[PDB]
């Protein structure tokens, strides 16, 4: 076997998944597997990239026996593999230890699981004719527009407050002042008119906040940052931030945003499209409802 | 790998250099793309004029690297409901480019195979959605397009490719895989092409398969006919001078000797009688009417089924009543 | 980063707009006055109806238009439950706006849109007419239910004629400064056939792929409308030039058999010069052609054939 | 055992009377029925190949073949919408019915054929009515009983063998049933009447009931059943040959096209066949009785008959290639009516 | 304990006949991994769905069919979703790896086969997608094409599609593959039985191995040690006896309408095909020389046109009747 690796505690691996299956249940993911661990990516119509990664130690029996390039790619169904592990992994305490196996190229994905004397084993077969390669929504570092800490429940219950009210068009606003009164919210319309959730500057939501000018090193007081994001992707990021510790946020002068999230623990960033333009001219109306 | 692919994926083009016989299509594109001014290209033809091969060539040209992430392919192989266009079309066009200061290139294989109302949607986002976004239509079929999409779109027309596009193809063909074909084969090829060059393709290799050594040989007309199965230019005029001097009975004799030796179609037969009866002059203007008509209907029976020595039989009494007035 | 000529030069102000001079004179009187009845606008597609609108209701806001439309266009969640809530939403607010000043709602594309929908639109349009207006884009009018089209006006828009095209070509190309021919146009005009965008579109691709715009560049980029080459080969008198004409136009151009079968039915639907026998005698080949073609069969023969048969039916031996 | 045609059954080989070159067909069939292809039989209606399929069912398995059972299963077409289908089970084979709709046929054939092939001593199924397909499930037959020929032998039984494709004719054995002569129709009555013991005055009745019938073994049997039930058991010279009120509407319409030539006429022959439509008879068989009775009239002249004949051929082709079925026949009629005089 | 149609399957590229191009063709592709998609049309009962089965056979080996080759047909649901979802995954499972026994004992291309059985049976959409899914997964996967009727087959999938037009298997064809099946399985017939059943099955090899079955079973049955001939083989198949053809010619020529009718109403009694007399008499007609050309025009152009309307699905006795009479009075 190529790769090998192992668990005893699939707790973990069952609420990193839960927080892929609001988009990512369908189908088509790029496992990579690679001397850092193992990674899932998940991109559906080139709007929005997700990366959940799985450290060495996570794994108790990781040999990873190969001799190439180091870095194979493997597509498989995600519908298939919760089908699967849906009527496995019940109760509590069952001590189910799964092996992950994959014989390098044109063999299934292979997982074992046993439970009491009761073993199993799925064989996932792989997708690898139209692999494009490549592919990624990455952003540079040397022009982000801020860098934002935040932590992981208060994002949570904004986001599951902001859900059911609606508002498919959702507006993200960043702001510092001398007074050390930071100003981050996640403002949106709807048919029920304005809704207007805001993070305040207390450090324990609001750790870190600082506002660049597109160099990543002269932050600047009293600049106004307007992002469009569509409400689809705040939507399945919702799921993500439900369990974590801290969430940082990054997005640079091109729009895009990288949203890692802290759960040691692993990490899992996700990457977002802006929209094309603001629509008329409403970034003047979300600063004077701010300061109003 | 490469040279383990059918030679009509073998031979794919990837420049726009690449694509010959449509001239002034591609330098127009180019001096399109020179300028950086992108006016919602519709590409309309027959098949195996090489558009979808265009549109890649012009999108490998234009973008390079940003391929994987710019430009937006559907087709017949993807859903394409109403729902499922206005919201992956609308989701793609409506979100900015990452980096790239390029206009969005949205690549829409065989357009024709859509309903109204999605064609609705998608002719009202190419309007509104355009500052960054732009759209391809490729289909080859216009009646099943609504004609407000011809209309916001620019119609570019894919002629069959001339003489000189097949030739240097194939010559390209001959430098790649060292083969030789006789200038009679060649001639035969391009009356077979009928302006499409994967058929000529697949003719190719398969004419390289039947030669029992690839090297130290030349590829004549006898070996093309054989197989690809097409009748001898040859036969045809032997069956028809039997047909117009014999009346019935060594006529018929030497039909079935022609449709025995060689196991010559009956399709092809009659398109190659009719071919060669285009040429000929007819003073009367209601003997052609009565062959165009007694053969389509005899197609129309080969197509339902039936019996290919009376339906032979049925050809040559048309022709010889026709040839009668 | 240059948008195409045909969004670039898209008319802000109703005197920019030719056409239908009486019915631009209508909506800038409309747009003075600040008197918006409900309309519906019907035409051939691509020229000017939403432009007309959305210019009407620039001139008839101004500094209004961020709150005071709803666009709610065909590609959009066009339902009955979720598209009568956000209507009524709208209809149940009120703006800053003078007493002879209305709210527009404008629904594009209002043909495709379900019927359950039209009632609820009828609903709201019964229960807010007070305070907003419903203005219509479409190409037809029939598909618009007659209940939602009594509680209207109906404005048809007609074909755009060759000085109203000539007109804005000299606008833009002066715009441009684009050196230009007057054969050039004509061709361009010919190509067109009184469409607005189409006429932009082939100008364009004759400046960008030529330079000057001259009749040959034009006939080389784009060619003659397949309409024209049906109805000048459908009313020739001999079988042999008939044959020729479609055969060096048709297959030599590269042209399906299914699109020649239905622009001919088209044509000798919109045939005038014809008896009523000979006419339908037509169609009825045309039809079986037609379903010849749809099973397989779609040669050239077939083709052929049928104008064999048409010419026999012509003479009558 | 209120039938002729289910008292008198024969059921064996030896049993049969009428075409014995055909018996030894069955008989050289069933000598080997490990080595037996897939037949179909083409003939006559009511000559009898459902008797032969039974025959010949027996002879390779043995008794149980006759006894039937019934068993009731839905399949579904569209959505929640689902089509029963009334199939009689039996032990050592299987029979089926196209009484579905002539586009879910195809599906429920699929279904059905792949739920009995499985896996096996092989089972024999009888395709009743093969020749009423639409060309569809045709298809799904041609690949099944070559790729799954281990374990199902189709049978097939129809009147016309045109409609049927060339492929399935060519993986299928061409078995034919003539119709039986007078003498052999004549000989079966005489048996039938003796078994019954009623009397029979002369023999030219049972003649008379054979020439009426023309070389139907069930209209004979049941001829003669209502000439036996309606003079007690009773048969005479003078009893009138006794026909099913179907053949009687479609000669008086005749008459009626003969005699009347106008359009009130064309519209009471449309009510008369909007109304023998209405009981479920096909509108090919009407249109066919309906040419048969218009061709032998004497008052008309040879163009007259051969007129009709190629309006009745034109308007067989239509109704085979359209949808409707009241337009072809009542052009037919139309066209009878114009060219009459 | 199986038909001949199916014992006598063959199972290798080399036990096929009277096929050059396509033979040659496969035979050459199964040294390299440049198999185009392949159209195969022609008559039926000729040999394609054989071919493509030696083919796969002879190319991957009995083990890879599990995991690497899958066919559509018409036995399953074939509708647009279900082929467009079916077809694409398919079309992009992974090349599985072969084992060692597949790598020396089968040339094992690194490709696989995608058999679209009487592909006839396909719409518009599902022919489009599937031509895009080829066009789009060419690199490992491959698409066979297998259809009676090439009209009914889309342009743009018979330009994909390398042609092997499949040549319907004449008496010279077939001789030798009907000989060797009768020697194989102790077969005897006379000097010109094989022949006669050749031409009675004109490029149909399938009807004439059921033929050839149902001779012998008959020979086996009748006990007596004697050869097949003609006349047994002719009336098994169903061919008109030249006696009963030669008064039906008589009963036209003569021009009685009544006895005309009666014939026919006799001739539908015993229950015979009338394309096999339609096929009979225009043989005869043709062949004959007392006539002139006219009309055997005439009367070819009313049997072609009596075999299309019978097939269509029309009622045998109607068009026969009309034929009859039609060639009477010419
Ligand atoms: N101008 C050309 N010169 C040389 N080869 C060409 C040219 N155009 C097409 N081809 C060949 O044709 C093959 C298939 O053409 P495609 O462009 O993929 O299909 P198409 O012509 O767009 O037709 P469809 O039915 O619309 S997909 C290519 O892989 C080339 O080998
Ligand atoms: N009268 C006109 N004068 C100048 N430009 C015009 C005129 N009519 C149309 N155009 C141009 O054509 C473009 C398309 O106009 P539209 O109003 O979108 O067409 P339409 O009448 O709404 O029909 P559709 O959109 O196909 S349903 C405009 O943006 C203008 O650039
Ligand atoms: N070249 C051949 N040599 C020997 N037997 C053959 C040959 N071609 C066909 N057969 C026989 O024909 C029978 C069936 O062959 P098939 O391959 O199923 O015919 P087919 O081409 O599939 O016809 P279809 O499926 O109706 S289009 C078998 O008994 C084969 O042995
Ligand atoms: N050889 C035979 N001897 C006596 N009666 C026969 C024979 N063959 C058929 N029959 C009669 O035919 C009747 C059944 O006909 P059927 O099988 O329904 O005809 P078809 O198969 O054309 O529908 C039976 O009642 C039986 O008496
Ligand atoms: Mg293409
Ligand atoms: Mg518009
Ligand atoms: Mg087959």
């Amino acid at each position: 076997n190529k790769f090998s690796a192992s668990t005893v505690h699939l707790e973990h691996i069952t609420t990193a998944l839960s927080c892929l299956t609001p988009f990512g249940s369908k189908d088509d993911v790029l496992i990579f597997i690679d001397a850092d661990g193992l990674s899932f990516v998940r991109e559906n119509n080139h709007v929005i990239k997700i990366q959940l990664l799985l450290s060495r130690e996570l794994f108790m029996s990781y040999s990873y026996r190969n001799e190439t390039e180091d870095h194979m790619k493997l597509c498989v169904k995600i519908n298939h593999i919760l089908d699967s592990v849906s009527v496995m992994n019940r109760n509590s305490d069952d001590i189910v230890e799964c092996t992950l196996s994959y014989d390098g190229h044109g063999s299934p994905f292979v997982l074992i699981f046993e439970d009491s004397f009761i073993s199993e084993r799925v064989e996932y077969s792989t997708y690898l004719i139209k692999d494009f390669d490549t592919n990624g929504l990455e952003l540079d570092r040397e022009r982000i527009s801020f860098e934002a800490i935040i932590k992981g429940e208060a994002l949570h219950s904004a986001l599951k407050d902001l859900k059911e009210i609606g508002c498919k068009e959702c507006y993200v606003y960043a702001k510092t002042e001398a007074n050390d009164e930071n100003v981050f919210a996640l403002i949106s319309k709807s048919q029920l008119g304005f809704s207007k959730i805001k993070l305040p500057s207390n450090r324990s939501i609001l750790e870190k906040l600082q506002v660049f000018d597109g160099d990543s090193t002269t932050v600047i007081d009293g600049f106004a940052v307007i992002g469009f994001f569509d409400f689809t992707s705040f939507d399945k990021i919702r799921k993500s931030t439900k369990i974590a510790s801290k969430v940082l946020f990054r997005m640079d002068v091109h729009g895009v945003l990288s949203v890692n999230i802290l759960s040691p623990g692993i990490v899992i960033e996700v990457c977002m499209l802006e929209k094309e333009s603001i629509d008329e001219a409403a970034q003047t109306e979300i600063e004077l409802l701010m300061e109003t | 790998s490469k040279e383990n692919l059918p030679w009509v994926e073998k031979y794919r083009p990837e420049t726009l250099d690449e694509v010959y016989g449509q001239n002034e299509v591609i330098t127009t594109v180019r001096k399109f793309v020179d300028e950086g001014k992108l006016p919602h290209l519709l590409f309309y033809g027959p098949p195996g004029t090489g558009k979808t091969s265009t549109i890649v060539a012009l999108a490998r040209e234009i973008y390079g690297k940003n391929y994987s992430n710019m430009v937006l392919e559907l087709n017949a192989s993807d859903d394409r409901g109403i729902d499922v266009v206005r919201n992956q079309i609308k989701d793609f066009a409506s979100t900015r480019q990452i980096f790239s200061k390029g206009f969005k290139l949205i690549i829409l294989d065989e357009a024709d195979a859509m309903t109204n109302a999605a064609q609705n949607a998608l002719r009202r986002v190419i309007e509104r959605y355009t500052k960054n976004t732009r759209f391809c239509v490729l289909a080859n079929y216009a009646h099943k397009l609504t004609p407000a999409l011809l209309s916001r779109c620019t119609r570019f027309r894919f002629q069959p490719l001339p003489q000189e596009a097949i030739e240097r193809r194939i010559a390209n063909v001959l430098v790649h895989e060292k083969l030789k074909l006789s200038p009679n084969a060649e001639k035969a090829l391009i009356e077979l092409s009928n302006g499409d060059m994967r058929r000529v393709l697949n003719v190719l290799q398969s004419c390289k398969a039947t030669l029992d050594n690839p090297d130290e040989d030349e590829i004549s007309d006898d070996v093309i006919y054989e197989c690809c199965g097409a009748p001898r230019p040859s036969d045809l005029k032997a069956v028809l001078k039997s047909i117009l001097e014999d009346d019935w009975g060594t006529a018929h004799y030497t039909l079935n000797k022609v449709r025995s030796a060689k196991g010559l179609a009956l399709i092809d037969l009659i398109e190659g009688i009719v071919k060669i009866l285009e040429d000929y002059e007819l003073q009367n203007e209601e003997t052609r009417v009565h062959l165009l008509t007694k053969l389509a209907d005899i197609e129309y029976s080969i197509s339902k089924g039936g019996n290919d020595q009376i339906q032979g039989s049925a050809v040559i009494g048309a022709i010889k009543a026709s040839f009668e007035n | 980063l240059q948008l195409p000529w045909v969004e670039k030069y898209r008319p802000q102000v109703l005197s920019d707009i030719v056409g239908n001079k009486e019915t631009i004179d209508r909506l800038q009187q409309i747009a003075k006055d600040g008197n918006m009845p409900h309309m519906i606008i019907s035409g051939m597609p691509g020229i000017g109806k939403t432009t007309s609108v959305h210019c009407l209701a620039h001139e008839l806001l101004g500094r209004s238009y961020a709150d005071g439309v709803l666009e709610l266009n065909a590609s959009d969640d066009r339902g009955i439950d979720v598209v009568r809530n956000q209507i009524k939403h709208f209809a149940q607010k009120k703006l800053h706006l003078p007493p002879g000043k209305h709210k527009i709602v404008i629904l594009d594309e209002a043909d495709s849109m379900t019927a359950g929908a039209q009632q609820a639109l009828r609903r709201t349009m019964e229960l807010y007419s007070n305070s907003t207006r419903f203005a219509f884009a479409c190409n037809q009018s029939n598909k618009i239910i007659e209940p939602l089209q009594s509680r209207c006006a109906i404005l048809r828009y007609s074909k755009l004629s060759d000085e109203d095209v000539l007109k804005r070509l000299l606008q833009i190309i002066k715009l441009e400064d684009v050196k230009y021919t007057n054969d050039g146009l004509e061709a361009i005009i010919f190509t067109a056939e009184g469409d607005m965008r189409q006429a932009i579109n082939n100008l364009q691709s004759t400046v960008a792929g030529h330079g000057l715009v001259n009749a040959d560049n034009v006939f080389k980029i784009v060619d003659s409308p397949h309409p024209l080459i049906v109805k000048k080969m459908l009313l020739a008198s001999n079988l042999e030039d008939s044959i020729q004409i479609l055969r060096t136009d048709l297959w030599k151009k590269g042209y399906s058999s299914i699109d020649i079968v239905t622009t001919s039915f088209r044509v000798t639907k919109n045939l005038a010069q014809v008896k009523e026998s000979v006419r339908l005698e037509m169609i009825k080949e045309i039809g079986l052609t037609h379903m010849r073609i749809l099973e397989g069969v779609g040669t050239y023969l077939q083709l052929a054939s049928m104008l064999a048969k048409i010419h026999k039916l012509n003479n009558k031996a | 055992m209120s039938l002729w045609v289910d008292k008198y059954r024969p059921k064996s080989l030896n049993a049969l009377s009428h075409n014995e070159e055909l018996t030894n067909f069955l008989k050289s069939l069933s000598d080997q029925p490990r080595d037996l292809p897939h037949l179909l039989l083409y003939g006559p209606n009511g000559t009898g190949k459902k008797t032969r399929c039974m025959a010949l069912l027996e002879s390779i398995f043995g008794p149980g073949v006759y006894r039937l059972k019934i068993d009731v299963r839905q399949f579904v077409t569209a959505s929640n919408r689902k089509l029963e289908l009334n199939v009689v089970s039996s032990p050592y084979h299987l029979e089926i019915t196209p009484s579905d709709m002539g586009n879910n046929d195809r599906i429920v054939i699929q279904e059905l054929l792949k739920e009995v092939a499985q896996m096996e001593r092989y089972k024999c199924v009888i395709i009743n009515e093969a020749n009423s397909l639409t060309k569809d499930a045709q298809a799904a037959l041609r690949r099944t009983m070559e790729k799954y020929s281990k374990n199902i032998r189709l049978i097939m039984v129809c009147d016309s063998m045109s409609p049927i494709i060339a492929p399935i004719k060519s993986r299928c054995l061409l078995i034919r049933c003539p119709a039986p002569s007078d003498s052999e129709i004549s000989t079966i009555l005489s048996d039938v009447v003796t078994n019954e013991r009623i009397q029979l005055e002369t023999k030219d009745i049972l003649k008379r009931i054979a020439q009426a019938s023309n070389g139907n073994l069930r209209v004979s049997l049941l001829m003669l059943e209502s000439m036996a039930l309606n003079n007690e058991l009773a048969l005479k010279s003078s009893s009138p040959i006794i026909k099913p009120d179907w053949i009687i509407v479609i000669h008086k319409l005749t008459r009626k096209i003969v005699k009347e030539r106008s359009v009130n006429s064309l519209i009471e022959c449309r009510a008369v066949l909007y109304d023998l439509l209405a009981h479920c008879i096909p509108a090919n068989i009407i249109l066919k009785e309906l040419t048969f009775s218009l061709l032998d009239v004497e008052t008309l002249n040879t163009t007259n008959k051969s007129s009709i004949i190629e309006y009745s051929s034109v308007f067989d082709e239509r109704l085979s290639l359209g949808n409707k079925a009241i337009f072809h026949l009542e052009g037919f009629i139309a066209k009878v009516m114009c060219c009459l005089d | 304990q199986q038909p001949w149609v199916e014992k006598y399957r063959p199972k290798n590229l080399d036990e096929v006949t009277a096929q050059d191009h396509a033979v040659t063709v496969l035979k050459k592709t199964l040294k390299s991994a440049n198999l185009p998609h392949m159209l195969f049309y022609g008559p039926p009962g000729t040999g394609k769905t054989s071919t493509i089965l030696a083919l796969t056979k002879e190319l991957y080996g009995p083990d890879l069919m599990k995991s690497r080759i899958l066919e559509l047909n018409a036995s399953d649901e074939r509708g647009i979703s279900i082929v467009r979802e079916k077809v694409k995954n398919f079309a992009r499972l992974t090349v599985s790896k072969p084992s060692k026994h597949d790598l020396e004992n089968y040339p094992c291309p690194p490709y696989k086969i995608i058999i679209l059985d009487e592909a006839d049976s396909m719409t518009a959409d599902a022919q489009s997608a599937l031509r895009r899914t080829m066009e789009t997964y060419s690199g490992v996967t491959r698409f066979c094409l297998i259809c009676n009727y090439v009209t009914r087959i889309i342009d743009p999938l018979a330009s994909r599609c390398s042609k092997f037009r499949f040549k319907a298997l004449d008496a010279s064809n077939a001789i030798d593959r009907l000989r060797f099946i009768s020697e194989q399985e102790n077969v005897k017939c006379d000097d010109g039985v094989l022949e006669r059943i050749l031409d009675i099955s004109a490029g149909d090899l399938r009807r004439g191995i059921t033929l050839l079955q149902s001779a012998s079973k008959g020979a086996q049955y009748l006990g007596d040690g004697k050869n097949i001939t003609s006349t047994q083989v002719e009336e098994l198949a169903g061919v008109v006896p030249h006696d009963i053809l030669i008064e039906i010619v008589e009963k036209v020529k003569s021009g009685d309408f009544d006895e005309i009718k009666k014939y026919v109403n006799t001739f539908m009694k015993s229950g015979w095909s009338a394309a096999s007399v339609v096929n009979q008499l225009h043989e005869y007609y043709i062949t004959n020389d007392n006539f002139d050309t006219n009309f055997k025009n005439q009367i070819s152009w009313l049997l072609f046109t009596t075999d299309s309307r019978l097939n269509n699905g029309t009622n045998e006795h109607i068009q026969l009747l009309n034929l009859l009479v039609k060639i009477s009075q010419l």
